[PDB]
């Protein structure tokens, strides 16, 4: 079919040149001795060139190239914002004997009944994880493979992270799915959204903290204000504590609080605002704002609660 | 030299809080090495002794570590623990499973558990013992096996209650209950609904319905 | 639109499976409790009697 | 508490030196600076946030006192109006100087430089302009300053700080 | 405040249990759970790096270890 030839042409067009062998190998379509015979020395062009006629040569479905884009995705993982989803059991429910079979055949019959055309993909990923890859169809519709769904599913545990590209016209319908294929009863959206997946990750498990204690100069300048500066670097020590923060990007907070400060003391209704924070590393550049001297010695709780309350976008009322 | 018996005194004060929390009391300890190298191989030989509660106990073991480049691999080669000669001999058929198996931590939990409810069997025998001294015969000791419950007036009718302490192949602790009843034929003759043949199941779902202590006491209030 | 009616009638029983299973089990301990009850008294008065 | 300017005797071949700002690093450089080349007199430098300063008994009398204030920052200019209220009258004569930051970089400036500029006439003082992050035009403010504070101490004959204010006066 | 015990075993259950008190029975029920994984996990690993011989799939398991499948043929 030419649909699949476009579809793998393009998703070996996306790969950088120097870790395509790596991509190839990892995927073992095609046949090792068939490697060889192509040279990667040449132009990229001429390269796919190659590739295509070669896996056009052999037989080759939609299914391979779906599970060569998911080996791609989870190569860079960096290209998507990710979201956390969490699922509640009830309480006299006994523990669930996890077999990997039967979550495959539950999630696939609970889209494949509620839609019509879909195609789902299954990557069982070392480290106890799943990676699913999912292209939306309805009954009027063929799949549309420019915009798949990516979910990582972590079995044994509550957390599911999941892509934001389409999902929003098919979100109860994934919730349902996850919900019944894991047998747990409710399922809820935590507000917690990053680009990082394994700064996610290591919040979202609560694991950024791995210290446990266990037993087995030119006199002539006189610094004045050093009291203060003790101070405040032994406050900023106790706030942020001492291991490496995750890596954030961003930050947002609603205020819906009164102004308090002669100026608009008759008005009583709440001053609407809406503030974010931008930084390549957030809670690292935080973290030096008091030493600095541009913030006081105790940050506002607001700012030093992010990892411990697995919270990104907040909201304040009066 | 004062603040070194300061950290002296902290030292004292974190080992004593330590040793009551995990209710093990730790005594002198030993450890002599042997260097035997063909990948390093080293064996080391260890002696301990201590205590839990009542219990007493000295142990000695070795380990050999078998260092390489990518793992550092230790296995008990060898075990043996040594025990104060009591009655109990479960325990002391339970330690000779441990040897076989040779391992350390189920011991210590298997022994915490049993001490555990030994302490308990002890503490409610005791209890209700003084609390009924005229119905209440400790033939044996408050820690020991069995009960006595008996009139004082007439000895002819009396029922014993058995308390007993399981250790299971597997590792873990769990009790039971059950009872006889010494009793004349002529009771026996006496009465024509004779229900105490079912003594048993009917004791053993009563206790299970609202407890040990409660259906102990039903039934010598209903006795006396 | 009938996806959407689909969609919902399975929250409702997906909702709804927890409070039976509870129910019932509920139930099953309560009986239980009652005929023990039942034969413990039963069995204490009769021994009762006997001793008297 | 008020700064005073003859509170205390002065030491043998000894001179002091106050710098007031908000920025530590850039007094830190500047004090290196300073103390980095070799004079007849011995000199001390003392690095204030704000005034007025914690209480101390061992301080000794201070000779001169600069004021730092980045042009880059509101925050600077309000920390040295609200020092400026805490040393008395009598030490204005001569011994009080103002220095300006930030002036080579005009896109990142939130002051105009009128406003610096009418602050120093009202307290009749010198105003210097000096980028201090560039270590080659740090070199030679440090060196002008380390020249005025001599001055200033008493340790070149004949000329005083009273002297040196008529010096510096400005035109208009 | 922190720990580092897996996600999949249950340490909240026995924590709201047993934390407030009683807090010796609540480390020695968290220390039978947590022996219990690594045997059960230490059999399946060592059964998977010796006798690769004799099976004839990979065995099937799950992060918890408390449910293996395998095909065997001995000769």
């Amino acid at each position: 079919d030419e649909t699949v030839a476009e579809f793998i042409k393009r998703t070996i067009l996306k790969i950088p040149m120097n870790e395509l062998t790596t991509i190839l190998k990892a995927w073992d379509f095609l046949s090792e001795n068939q490697l060889q015979t192509v040279n990667f020395r040449q132009r990229k062009e001429s390269v796919v060139q190659h590739l295509i006629h070669l896996c056009e040569e052999k037989r080759a479905s939609i299914s391979d190239a779906a599970l060569l884009d998911i080996i791609y995705m989870q190569f860079h993982q960096h290209q998507k914002v990710w979201e956390v989803f969490q699922m509640s059991k009830g309480p006299g429910e006994d523990v669930d004997l996890f077999d990997m079979k039967q979550f495959k055949n539950s999630f696939k019959k609970i889209l494949q009944r509620a839609l019509k055309n879909v195609t789902v993909s299954f990557r069982e990923t070392e480290e106890n994880a799943v990676w699913i890859r999912i292209a939306w169809g309805t009954q009027y519709t063929k799949p549309n493979q420019y915009k798949p769904t990516y979910v990582v599913y972590y079995s044994q545990t509550p957390y599911a992270f999941t892509s934001s590209s389409m999902l929003r016209r098919n979100t109860p319908l994934l919730g349902q799915a996850l919900t019944i294929a894991s047998k747990h009863h409710q399922i809820v959206k935590m507000d917690l959204r990053s680009r990082y997946l394994d700064s996610l990750k290591a919040i979202v498990f609560k694991q950024y903290n791995q210290t446990f204690e266990t037993h087995n100069m030119d006199s002539r300048i006189i610094h004045e204000n050093i009291v203060e500066k003790e101070r405040v670097q032994r406050i900023t020590q106790e706030t942020f504590g001492d291991y490496p923060q995750p890596q954030l990007e961003f930050a947002q907070y609603k205020l819906e609080t009164k102004f308090k400060s002669s100026i608009l003391a008759e008005r009583e209704e709440p001053l609407r605002c809406l503030i974010k924070f931008s930084s390549p590393h957030l809670l690292e550049a935080l973290k030096s704002l008091a030493p600095a001297g541009i913030a006081d010695a105790p940050l506002s709780p607001l700012l030093t609660c992010i990892p411990n309350k697995r919270m990104n976008y907040f909201k304040i009322r009066d | 030299s004062k603040d070194l018996k300061n950290q002296l005194g902290h030292l004292e004060s974190e080992l004593s809080f330590l040793s009551t929390l995990t209710g093990i009391n730790i005594r002198n300890h030993s450890k002599q090495t042997e260097d035997l190298t063909s990948i390093r191989k080293v064996l080391q030989r260890h002696r301990l002794s201590g205590n839990c509660h009542m219990v007493t106990f000295q142990l000695e073991f070795q380990i050999l570590e078998i260092q390489n480049k990518e793992r550092l691999s230790s296995a008990v080669t060898d075990l043996n623990i040594i025990m104060e000669p009591t009655e109990c001999s479960e325990l002391s058929e339970f330690v000779s499973r441990a040897e076989e198996r040779k391992d350390l931590f189920m011991f210590f939990r298997s022994l915490h558990f049993f001490v555990e409810w030994f302490e308990y069997r002890k503490r409610t025998f005791k209890h209700l013992k003084e609390k009924y001294p005229d119905a209440v015969y400790l033939s044996e000791g408050p820690s020991s096996c069995s009960m006595g419950i008996r009139s004082a007036s007439r000895p002819g009718f009396e029922l014993v209650i058995v308390w007993r302490i399981q250790i299971d192949e597997d590792g873990k602790v769990f009790p039971k209950l059950d009872l006889l009843t010494k009793v004349p034929q002529r009771a026996l003759e006496l009465d024509k609904n004779r229900a105490i043949e079912t003594a048993p199941l009917s004791f053993r779902t009563l206790v299970g319905l609202l407890g040990i202590e409660a259906a102990l006491e039903s039934l010598i209030k209903s006795l006396c | 639109k009938k996806r959407q009616r689909m969609i919902e009638v399975q929250d409702e029983l997906l909702r709804l499976e927890p409070q039976l299973k509870q129910l019932q089990t509920k139930y099953d301990e309560l009986k239980e409790r009652k005929s023990s009850l039942r034969n413990a008294a039963y069995f204490l008065s009769n021994l009762k009697q006997l001793y008297q | 508490s008020v700064l005073r300017p003859l509170d205390k005797l002065p030491g043998l071949n000894t001179a002091t030196i106050l710098l007031v700002g908000t920025e530590d690093a850039l007094l830190q450089q500047l004090a290196d600076s300073m103390l980095k080349e070799d004079c007849a007199s011995e000199l001390k430098v003392h690095l204030a946030k704000s005034l007025p300063l914690p209480s101390s008994v061992n301080r000794p009398r201070i000779d001169l006192i600069v004021f730092v204030v980045n042009l880059h920052s509101k925050y600077s200019l309000q920390n040295t109006e609200e020092s400026l209220r805490h040393v008395d009258a009598s030490f204005f004569l001569g011994k009080v100087c103002f220095l300006a930051t930030g002036a080579g970089r005009e896109s990142h400036c939130s002051i105009h430089r009128h406003t610096v500029v009418k602050l120093a006439h009202t307290y009749q003082s010198p105003l210097l302009y000096c980028d201090l992050e560039v270590e080659g035009f740090r070199a030679t403010m440090a060196q002008r300053l380390v020249r005025v504070l001599q001055i200033c101490a008493g340790h070149v004959p004949g000329v005083s700080a009273l002297n040196l204010l008529s010096l510096l006066r400005s035109s208009e | 405040h922190h720990h580092s015990v897996p996600v999949f075993i249950p340490l909240e259950e026995i924590a709201a249990k047993y934390l407030q008190t009683n807090i010796q029975h609540f480390l020695f029920s968290l220390c039978e759970y947590l022996n219990a994984y690594s045997g059960r996990k230490y059999q399946a690993d060592r059964l998977q790096s010796d006798f690769a011989a004799l099976l004839t799939g990979p065995l099937q398991r799950n992060p918890l270890c408390n449910l293996l499948s395998f095909t065997y043929k001995l000769d």
